[PDB]
């Protein structure tokens, strides 16, 4: 199998500093080019810059050129993209892809992608709100997870993962507060209530905080 | 630089409709360095097309590029439902590598009603003292669903907030979630709450409601 | 005597095509080129030609530089001699064309010459004129000769590998004379053939080629 998965994204303060380390395994970097893009919150993607690791060749894009510096480490298979004097425009998801330069001539293995924001605020971690299963031999059940900052690495799973027919998660809204708030809401028969514990696991890695809690009525 | 322009930023068109999406170079480029890509909601982008016009592999067969030069052509030629998603060109030869700008695409569905839920805050909510109340439209289309929050009748306003996720990648529906949001020292003043949800699936409004507080 | 180049073989007489010796500008070293006597009103000096695909062409900076292949048939004369000509006086540049369905087509420039070695034999050509398309299919302003091991090409790629030949290549631009040979019904969506794209389109390759060189004053 090839993967590529960048880790190190966070939230950070503006003028900060921050290093994403994007870990390839099953090919050997020195026989490709490794590529960063990034993708601003509802925007379009961005190239952000590229190496080539067999030369030491480096590329950037104007937005960044000077204040970013891409390197790869073939002791460790790996590449790294130092980020200085960050901005608020640095906010966005980052993905490093593979670039095959021979006959295939584009980018066919990509990152899952980290969350880098920007902001001049305190990572308040969330608190999750049980939603009692509530009415068509039917019923839906919920986990609210509410104020807490530094969105985008909030994630909701139900049951460790086990349950995802009919799971849906929602976009997180931006209150009056400032503070974020989701979402997760899933749908199962009525005969089912107290045959199964339904427990959604929120985690949310800027504030550390994972909790798992129950939902019954 | 080389400007890469898309010419729909989106379109919408039904289950079998045939759509092309026209991207522009400012300069010449050699063909094998033109590449297109799909990317749906929440995931990293996939690569669909090589060399302008060669089909990667996997992807299916309905998907077709053509083009030379300045002009270069993306074809579905008979969308599905899962085709939901942001297509983007790339050229990948004279630094910077400028992506186009994107274009989306929404697929037409004839329309689904959307099944109403209603949920009362819990007591663990009602300690902090704020007291959310949600309601949950599922598997609806089209988009336009107007919720409406009443209190003992009292017609509620700007205490509420919409989100919706995503079309369906095999069914095209949307899903709602509204949530009213209270203060404790106004929560346990009222004693009847209702959602009531106006769609164009439905011949009349619904409403499902709770009484607490 | 010696004669530098085609236009003084013919003024001296040997109105006749064939190969003769042709004396590099202010020195002894001799080449042998092809001339051209009856196209045109003869006296051009024929610098590549490609026929049938009998000579490979992926070779290095330093056989692009001396010249390869024979000159009674495929052939590049060499960047040198070239240079070496080329900016001691004014020459045009004719380049013919043909298809394999029986076509034929030219470009003519008004100003050809290339740049010394340190500055990587860089291609600089003025007005156009022809029928192989209005637009140049050899990029302007002019790049430097690039080869499978000079990458001196606009492309972060190397274009010299990815198009198979020697060619002032730009990233990766409309045309490359120099690249892989196709035959007769094979020649179709093939991105490294034989490219001239202002007359063909892209993934056409061309059937034959022929460039050559004739003093302006002539
Ligand atoms: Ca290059």
């Amino acid at each position: 199998e090839v993967q590529l998965v960048e880790s190190g994204g966070g939230c950070v303060q503006p003028g900060g500093s921050l290093r994403l380390s994007c870990a390839a395994s099953g090919f050997t970097i020195s026989d490709y080019w490794i590529h960063w893009v990034r993708q601003a919150p509802g925007k379009g993607l961005e190239w952000v810059a590229g190496i080539t690791p067999a030369g030491g060749y480096t590329y950037y894009a104007d937005s960044v050129k000077g204040r970013f510096t891409i390197s790869a480490d073939t002791s460790k298979n790996t590449a790294y993209l130092q980020m200085n004097s960050l901005r608020a425009e640095d906010t966005a998801v980052y993905y490093c892809a593979r670039f095959v330069f021979f006959l295939p001539y584009a980018m066919d293995y990509w990152g899952q992608g980290t969350c880098v924001t920007v902001s001049s605020a305190s990572t308040k971690g969330p608190s999750v709100c049980p939603l009692a299963p509530s009415s068509g031999g039917t019923a839906c059940l919920g986990c609210l997870v509410k104020d807490y900052f530094c969105e985008c690495p909030v994630t909701v799973s139900w049951n460790s993962g086990a349950l995802t027919s009919g799971v849906h998660t929602f976009p997180a809204v931006l209150q009056s507060s400032g503070l974020y708030s989701l979402s997760s809401v899933v749908t199962v028969p009525s005969s089912s209530l107290g045959t199964q514990t339904y427990i959604c696991n929120v985690n949310h890695k800027p504030s550390n905080t994972k909790v798992d809690k129950k939902v019954e009525p | 630089d080389i400007q890469m322009t898309q010419s729909p930023s989106s379109l919408s068109a039904s289950v079998g409709d045939r759509v092309t999406i026209t991207c522009r170079a400012s300069q010449f480029l050699s063909s094998f360095g033109v590449a297109w890509y799909q990317q749906k909601c929440g995931k990293a982008p996939k690569l669909l097309i090589y060399g302008a016009s060669s089909l990667y592999s996997g992807v299916p067969s309905r998907f077709s590029g053509s083009g030379s030069g300045t002009d270069f052509t993306l074809t579905i030629s008979s969308l599905q439902c899962e085709d939901f998603a942001t297509y983007y060109c790339q050229q990948g030869l004279l630094s910077p590598l400028t992506f186009g700008q994107g274009t989306k695409v929404e697929i037409k569905r004839t329309v689904a009603a959307p099944s109403v839920c209603i949920f009362p805050p819990s007591d663990e909510c009602l300690k902090s003292g704020t007291a959310s109340v949600v309601c949950l439209l599922n598997n609806f289309y089209p988009r336009e669903a107007k919720v409406q929050w009443k209190v003992d009748n009292a017609l509620q306003s700007g205490n509420s907030q919409e989100s919706v996720t995503c079309q369906d990648s095999k069914d095209c529906t949307y899903s709602l979630s509204s949530t009213l949001t209270l203060s404790k020292a106004d929560y346990e003043k009222h004693k009847v709450y209702a959602c009531e949800v106006t769609h164009q699936g439905l011949s009349s409004p619904v409403t499902k409601s709770f009484n607490r507080g | 005597i010696s004669f530098r180049d085609c236009a003084e073989v013919f003024k001296s007489g040997h109105t006749t095509n064939g190969i003769y010796t042709l004396t590099f500008p202010n020195s002894t070293e001799e080449i042998k080129a092809y001339c051209d006597m009856e196209a045109g009103g003869g006296g051009w000096t024929i610098i590549q030609r490609r026929e049938d695909g009998s000579v490979d062409f992926q070779r290095t900076w330093k056989e692009y530089k001396v010249g390869f292949g024979n000159p009674s048939g495929e052939y590049w004369l060499g960047n040198e001699f070239v240079s070496q000509l080329t900016n001691q006086q004014r020459y045009v540049l004719k380049i013919h064309l043909k298809d394999w369905e029986g076509n034929e087509a030219y470009s003519l420039y008004e100003h050809f010459y290339l740049s010394s070695e340190e500055l990587n034999y860089r291609i600089h050509l003025k007005g156009l004129t022809g029928t192989a398309g209005k637009i140049s299919s050899i990029s302007q302003p002019g790049n430097d000769f690039s080869t499978k091991d000079g990458d001196n090409d606009k492309c972060i790629c190397k274009c010299s590998q990815m198009l198979t030949g020697g060619w002032w290549f730009d990233a990766c631009g409309p045309s490359n004379l120099n690249g892989m040979y196709y035959p007769q019904r094979q020649n179709t969506n093939k991105f490294n053939g034989i490219k001239w794209y202002y007359w063909k389109g892209s993934g056409y390759s061309l059937k034959a080629t022929t460039m050559m060189i004739r003093p302006a004053d002539f």
